[PDB]
């Protein structure tokens, strides 16, 4: 259907973030870390899913900065309940991104 | 100092070696291995995405279990159980009886890659894999368990598993076909593109926006942290499903990888379905089952399958179909037959639901709207006999979920039979039909309760009888309205 | 159908005198696959998994009659044991810190680091096959409280392994002239003192019967490891003025000695059944010679 | 004796269990499987109703019985109403 | 292995020596020590009754803090500050403005201890005791921070001990009397047994009552985990107490005891009083204030205090009055007047709540009902000019709140008044007179805010003026009626 | 009275460009009573702890605009001292157990029990002289970013002492015959290794003024600590073979960094305020002397 | 010229400032008084309003002045009504 | 007052235990380890008032066999929020207790 096809044909990427301290943060290390994209927010109560086309980074150090306290990259596993894209995860940032466009 | 994971990581699966004293087949023989012929060395290039390692681990897991533990000590006294809605305390406890312990069924499925998969990656990975489900059984124990002495019911977060009722019969056929029933590969590719990745979404994410609206912060804080662990033992498929590809198994993952996307989609049909549309009280939908659906298993996951390589599965356009349709008439069979039930399902028909659900579904008041109809007419008159089963409901010989169909104005049912090897099977969908064809050995000489029934496995041969064999052991436990049909008030 | 009163736990458990404890609500009587006997899981009873544990569990000559009664005397569940680990492996990675900031590596004696080349960078593959078998034990056992006793088995042999890959690494940044990080496979697959060791993993890899593989793996294997192999490089590193690998090893030993602990309580749960004592000493007699052929092996060239 | 089939009935949900005899007409099969959908799930209506295969087209004459119909046990049968 | 605390726990505290290079008085002053002249050797069996120990302590707070932050991660999203009643939203800027940099400030009594005491084990428990006061000032801080987007009355729970608003002076009159200003063992005695084990119980456990009755398990949670540290750091008073009455100082610690107790009983009945009675919303009142008075300030506390060896207070019957009465009036001056407080105080006085009143306080509608039925028919006849004052109440020269009494059919009022160095002060009960009398150099030259206003202090002499110098930033800031007079409807 | 919109955080803070982290929202401008110069405390304003409080802080000659603009350079709120220091603790405690287990202390150089109870025991005294110290210059300083290094430093003072009295303890269970956990304080007081350092601290303390109170303790004292105490007895238990005092130290030192680098940010920040600069210099040639001699006292008592 | 006094009202709750005037008859400061109390929290009534120091029993006399009176500023005066 | 004297005049004392798990393993250790006295519960949902007249103690085995994972007493601080009585606490129990009878 042309409801589904619209669905599907999307290239959107991007962290589930569950409900609690990390969701601002990586809301807004989204927007800093990615300036020439539209960041979307779609909030769900217990989960935040946050967006973008094609490329989203989180980076460890502006995550850092804006959640205001010491934080390794890997505890983002603590609050990221899923994700849209492939992922590429190492010490100083998570990638999420897609190969095709659709 | 200390030195970076990124310099002494790959040491920690430079694991794979060539056997001598015994041959590379008898240490990972294909019928638990699953690696369809490709040697040995070919899987060393299998490259987690998603990686931790020992230290990590076991301090990060310490600190998603402090928090989940510790909000569930503080909230004791919110009174969910006291002031919470019968219908979401139903939706508890068939979570609790579904999921639990095939989650421990689950530590099984990591266990069989941990021993028998030739990516030492996927070894390395599946070993936190079978940690992670040990922590989602043990937990979704430990929860449930403080309610065992409010309502006998949530016995069956332990005990449903260990029964013959028929929802457990159709959730264990499934774990044990995708999950515990197969080789390292075939779980790896089947367990991660279907639950993992796919419907895990909806029962740990979709519900527990309905869980944060409900109140019950407990739930929505345990299954959401649950999901964070999934979100990254699932990236065990990735690599499996690009290695199969790579190596020329396109044809055989592809069909795998369809054949356990529509086994998941029948069981949470069956299981998210009826709470997302009818037990979650009305004031605390999100989205409804269909927009949840659009969100997680079309717009995420099955976008991500097709950018690893994969096509849209050639039933597209039928499981389309499915998600207006299935969870409809599902949920009419489990309330009809609540009874057979370890919950209380929740009618869901009030006037003002109904208006939701023909704007979440157009036409839905001329088909399963002219059912409720009836029942609703019999229990204004208390025509209680008639809002009861005498019979049972034809079963699936795939899902092991009663045959359903559209009801009302535009009937329309259709069973897919086969006969095989001396016998008539049914399925509920060209699908099912076409999943025990691809592995006769694999289903061939399971019975159905209803076959087992027909075959004098059941005595008596009576309703009472059939519930006595799910394992009921008072009359407590069985499902009823979870109003005490107090919405007909409302109609 | 009667009417019944709510219970204060699990049916399961109810008739316990005690109130069941953290271990016991979480722990016990969990493998479904046990109930029926002609179909372990819930698919055609001759599916190819079916006949699997039908022949390598059902059939397994070790034999009690409740399995499930069986009790980790540490009573872990999975909280407890990430408290206890991160504790012991934050203590470990605290060690690795401040030794590395004290320069240790330079001071070991001369020649140190081609013995920890030859005998202590390629464990990681024993511990990794200790890691496979223990997976396959916890697959198989016929008790969900005996499985997590293999759960933990088989996270305490990736710790081992990951110690070993973190120190192989390390070393190789004050010693990059050994091999180090980059033949342990090779002397694995083929230098003699590994071979007895080799012979003895690749054969009890494929012992698929479940209480065979217990009995191998626990009591004859890794018994055998820490007699033989840990004991002996920490007495080496003494001699050599290596004190961190002593350390190390004494807290890869605690979590060896609960290894053995479980294993004691199954035997000993398992004796209550008189016709199982001549199953059990047949393996271990089974097993022994091959056990004692890879240490005497490893020992010869660890002392060479 | 016992004869059982599995029957969907016009305008219902699902399709049933129900045992009929094997000496039982159309017309009483019919009305065995209705005892199980009429004024539960299904509004009742004039009309007659008629035995077919599943989603056949060819309807059983209303007297003939189930042992002449050469129906097999648990074969799926409709219920459906003369149009 | 590890030894036991119990046997090296002794060398923790064999820290006393005999000076030498300073003499013994030069090391501890008596204005900063307050031994009262007791030597060294006799303070050394001073033995702490709920000791912990370095490695304990950090373990111990982590697990306290993780849980106190994982439950507010958890609620971010409960909707409190939006589903919330105004009322029980003003309870919390009240609280949090009156107590976080207080808290704070009692690090310094502690550390007053730390330095001071001459009982070694008081100097190591005052250190756990700095450690517990930093705890509570900084999550005090934390929790409130994130409401300051919400609403600028949240910047008080930091700026209110900045400000010369006159509910921050009265605080800061009572912590700076009883906490920072006083010798340690003043402190060690009068903090631990007045507000410690005291009123801190009424503030922090039985408005966490109400706070879970409210459904603010953020707020309970948080306030009753503050409360574990002050039960186990306030038991530096027993052994302190017990040390001055074993050598010969009895008179001198029930004085410094009575004095204690009654400035603190001023503060919280107008802190806690009107929250308990009238803010909290009527269903969510777990006791009333006299109820809660009763369990723990006569049941528990001062049942304590005579089983360590003091006499109740000579102001027993004067007490147990004014617990019958004084809050209601402070309530009325804090609502007539809530222009000049940080939060919008609710009336409290729709018929339902009245009721409660009159079963809580037979007689409260002949007396205070007599004040609210004039200013309920002025709300309804829309005369709002007079619901609003245009001069300022008499405030009290020791607690610097309000000059009361009581209102209506029986009307009584007295002001109890006290000339000295040529300058004439008024006090709001025979024991406030008291206390400034046993100590006035404590005391004397302090002006309270309406002294400050009649001396010039204040411009322009205005209302207006008084609000800009109490330091109100903006319009929003000062307070207004909870609920904007929606309750007179219900009149 | 205008209108104005809600600020994103304090008022005080809502003019930085960076979004405040959780440092500066817990720990920032604090102290009250430095906002009324005639009435520190809300009280009379001649009081005597207003007196007290008006001649040791407000006319200290160490004199800056805005001693809240300090920051602690390793920025540590009460939540992340307590997670740091549960990670080294427990890794001192488990040292204690490992080497317990080991019987360490069986094994150390003939004799060094009796250094251990002259030269180590008693720095009980010596350390809680640093926790009472520490705790007065909190109680002082004039900004509360200040007090908090300080509530932190007198926590790790009394970590020291309590390390030390474990040890001391278990240190007198293999030999109860050197006078451990018995003699110290009259060593304390009549040794004369001991007497530059007690001289050195009775004084110390009755120095009232902050910014003498916090030169004197952490720019003089303390880092003699760490250079004549710390450091030369982690040299000799390296010639005693004791192994454990050495990693010990190693864990107290860390604590003892940190102490001198927040008060070297201190002092950055003093010198803006170019007249600082010669009175913290003068503090620094009176103290000095007394610490020369405490430190050359204490290290002829160790030689010995 | 202004004269500040605390006064409590009979039936009010509290004592407020109220800034008199030197010249100002006893009947003059009961109604300043008054205008702070009367229809705010204190139900009108019929009679005199008298001025005492607070709690004597003596009463000023109404057209005495509070320059004549000899109270000094800030001391507390009642507003009764004559009984 | 009458209602002030009684309730002043009593020889109650014991724990207060804050909302969460240990409210029913220490009403249950309290019943257990004195089994000579009445065990009174008042329960303000934020915390559980829980005594006995003039002792009550909690041993630390009991609280451990209750509560049904290890425990050690010092941790009992997490969940005592306050107590009537005087304490004395060691290793292996906690007493709650008065030295009058008022
Ligand atoms: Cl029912
Ligand atoms: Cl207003
Ligand atoms: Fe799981
Ligand atoms: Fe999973
Ligand atoms: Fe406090
Ligand atoms: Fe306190």
């Amino acid at each position: 259907s042309t409801l589904a096809d619209q669905a599907l044909h999307n290239n959107n990427v991007g962290p589930i973030i569950r409900a609690g301290d990390l969701v601002e943060p990586v809301i807004e290390t989204a927007e800093i870390d990615n300036p020439g994209k539209e960041i979307t927010v779609e909030d769900r109560r217990a989960y935040v899913r946050i967006a973008a086309e094609g490329e989203l980074i989180l980076t460890r150090k502006t995550l850092e900065e804006q959640l205001g306290r010491p934080f390794n990259m890997q505890e983002l596993e603590i609050n990221l309940a899923s994700f849209a894209g492939q992922i590429q995860a190492d010490e100083d940032q998570i990638r999420f991104y897609f190969d095709k466009t659709m | 100092a200390m030195h970076p994971r990124k310099d002494w990581y790959e040491l920690t699966r430079a694991t794979n070696w060539t056997p001598s004293y015994v041959t590379e087949e008898q240490l990972f023989p294909e019928r638990m291995s699953g690696h369809m012929g490709i040697p040995l060395e070919k899987w060393e290039s299998y490259d987690e995405p998603y990686k931790t390692s020992y230290p990590e681990y076991v301090s990060i897991q310490r600190e998603k279990d402090a928090g989940a533990y510790s909000v569930k000590a503080a909230l004791e006294r919110a009174k969910i159980y006291e002031n919470s809605d019968p219908g979401w305390i139903s939706t508890l406890k068939s979570h609790y009886g579904a999921i639990a312990v095939g989650e421990y069924a689950a530590v099984t499925g990591e266990g069989r890659m941990a021993r028998f998969s030739k990516a030492p990656g996927n070894r390395n990975m599946a070993t936190f894999g079978m940690m992670d489900e040990l922590r989602h059984g043990q937990l979704q124990l430990f929860f449930p368990h403080e309610y065992c002495k409010k309502d006998r019911q949530f016995d069956w977060a332990w005990r449903a598993y260990h029964s013959n009722e028929w929802a457990a019969i159709a959730a264990k056929h499934f774990f044990d076909d995708i999950i515990t029933g197969r080789d390292a590969i075939s779980v790896a590719i089947m367990l991660t593109f279907s639950f993992e990745t796919g419907f895990a979404n909806m029962q740990f994410l979709g519900l527990a926006a309905d869980a944060a609206e409900a109140g019950d912060y407990t739930f929505a804080n345990l299954i959401s942290s649950i999901q964070t662990d999934e979100s990254r033992h699932a990236q065990q498929g990735g690599p499996a499903l690009q290695l199969l590809i790579e190596n020329g198994k396109r044809e055989e993952a592809q069909k795998k990888v369809d054949m356990a996307i529509w086994r998941a989609w029948r069981l949470f049909a069956v299981l998210t379905g009826p709470v997302m549309d009818y037990y979650t009280p009305l004031e605390d939908r999100s989205q409804s089952f269909k927009e949840f659906m659009y969100e997680w298993i079309i717009g995420q996951f099955e976008r991500s399958l097709i950018d690893l390589g994969l096509d849209k599965p050639w039933y597209w356009d039928l499981f389309l179909k499915d998600i207006d349709e299935l969870h409809h008439s599902y949920h009419m069979g489990v309330w009809y037959w609540r009874t057979t039930a370890w919950w209380n399902p929740a009618a869901g028909v009030t006037p003002e639901e109904r208006d939701w659900l023909e704007e979440k579904y157009p036409g839905w008041n001329k088909r399963w709207g002219r059912c409720w109809d009836v029942i609703t007419e019999n229990v204004l008159n208390d025509r209680m006999d008639l809002v009861s089963p005498e019979t049972l409901p034809s079963v699936c010989n795939m899902s092991q979920i009663p045959l359903v169909g559209v009801p009302g104005d535009d009937w329309n049912i259709e069973v897919f039979s086969l006969e095989h090897n001396g016998r008539l099977y049914h399925f509920g969908s060209e699908v099912d039909r076409w999943v025990f064809q691809q592995d006769p050995v694999q289903y061939q000489n399971h019975m159905n309760i209803v076959d087992r029934f027909l075959a004098g496995q059941i005595q008596p041969m009576t309703l009472e009888g059939a519930l006595k064999y799910m394992g009921f052991q008072s009359i407590e436990e069985m499902g009823k309205d979870a109003h005490d049909f107090a919405w007909a008030d409302k109609c | 159908f009667e009417s019944k009163k709510p219970m204060r736990t699990w049916s399961h458990l109810a008739e316990m005198r005690k109130k069941p404890s953290e271990y016991d609500i979480v722990s016990r009587k969990l493998h479904y696959s046990t109930n029926n006997p002609d179909s372990p899981w819930e698919l055609s009873p001759d599916s190819p998994m079916n006949l699997w544990y039908k022949q390598y569990r059902n059939a397994s000559p070790l034999k009690h009659d409740n399995w499930d009664a069986f009790t980790d005397p540490d009573q872990l569940v999975y909280r407890t044991y990430n408290l206890m680990q991160d504790g012991q492996e934050s203590y470990v990675q605290s060690l690795f810190d401040q030794f590395n900031e004290r320069e240790h590596d330079q001071m070991v004696r001369e020649g140190w680091e081609h013995t920890m080349a030859r005998c202590y960078s390629p464990l990681r593959y024993l511990f990794h096959c200790l890691q496979m078998s223990s997976a396959y034990v916890q697959q198989m056992a016929p008790a969900s409280t005996i499985s997590n006793c293999c759960i933990l088995q088989t996270a305490d042999s990736l710790r081992w392994l990951t110690h070993t890959a973190y120190r192989t690494h390390e070393l190789s940044l004050t010693y990059p002239d050994a091999g180090l990080g980059e033949h342990e496979r090779e002397l694995w697959e083929k230098e003699p003192g590994w071979q007895g060791l080799r012979e003895l993993m690749e054969k009890q890899l494929t012992a698929f019967d479940w209480g065979e593989a217990f009995v191998s793996l626990n009591l004859v294997v890794k018994p055998m490891i820490v007699e033989s192999i840990f004991k002996p490089l920490q007495q080496q590193a003494w001699e050599n003025n290596d004190t961190l690998l002593p350390l190390l090893i004494d807290s890869q030993l605690k979590d060896a000695e609960r290894h053995s602990r479980w294993s004691k309580a199954l035997v000993k749960h398992a004796l209550e059944n008189p016709d199982n004592h001549a199953v059990i000493e047949g393996w271990i007699e089974k097993w022994r010679p091959l056990a004692d052929r890879a240490a005497e092996a490893y020992l010869s060239m660890l002392s060479s | 004796s016992a004869f059982p089939v599995h029957a969907a009935f016009e305008k219902d949900f699902l399709v049933q269990l129900v045992v009929v005899d094997l000496n039982d007409s159309m017309d009483q099969v019919a009305e065995k499987v209705a005892y199980h959908c009429v004024n539960r799930r299904v509004a009742p209506r004039e009309g007659v109703m008629r035995v077919r295969k599943h989603r056949s087209t060819e309807l059983f004459p209303r007297d003939m019985t189930i042992a002449e119909s050469g129906l097999n046990p648990t074969e799926v049968i409709d219920v459906v109403f003369e149009e």
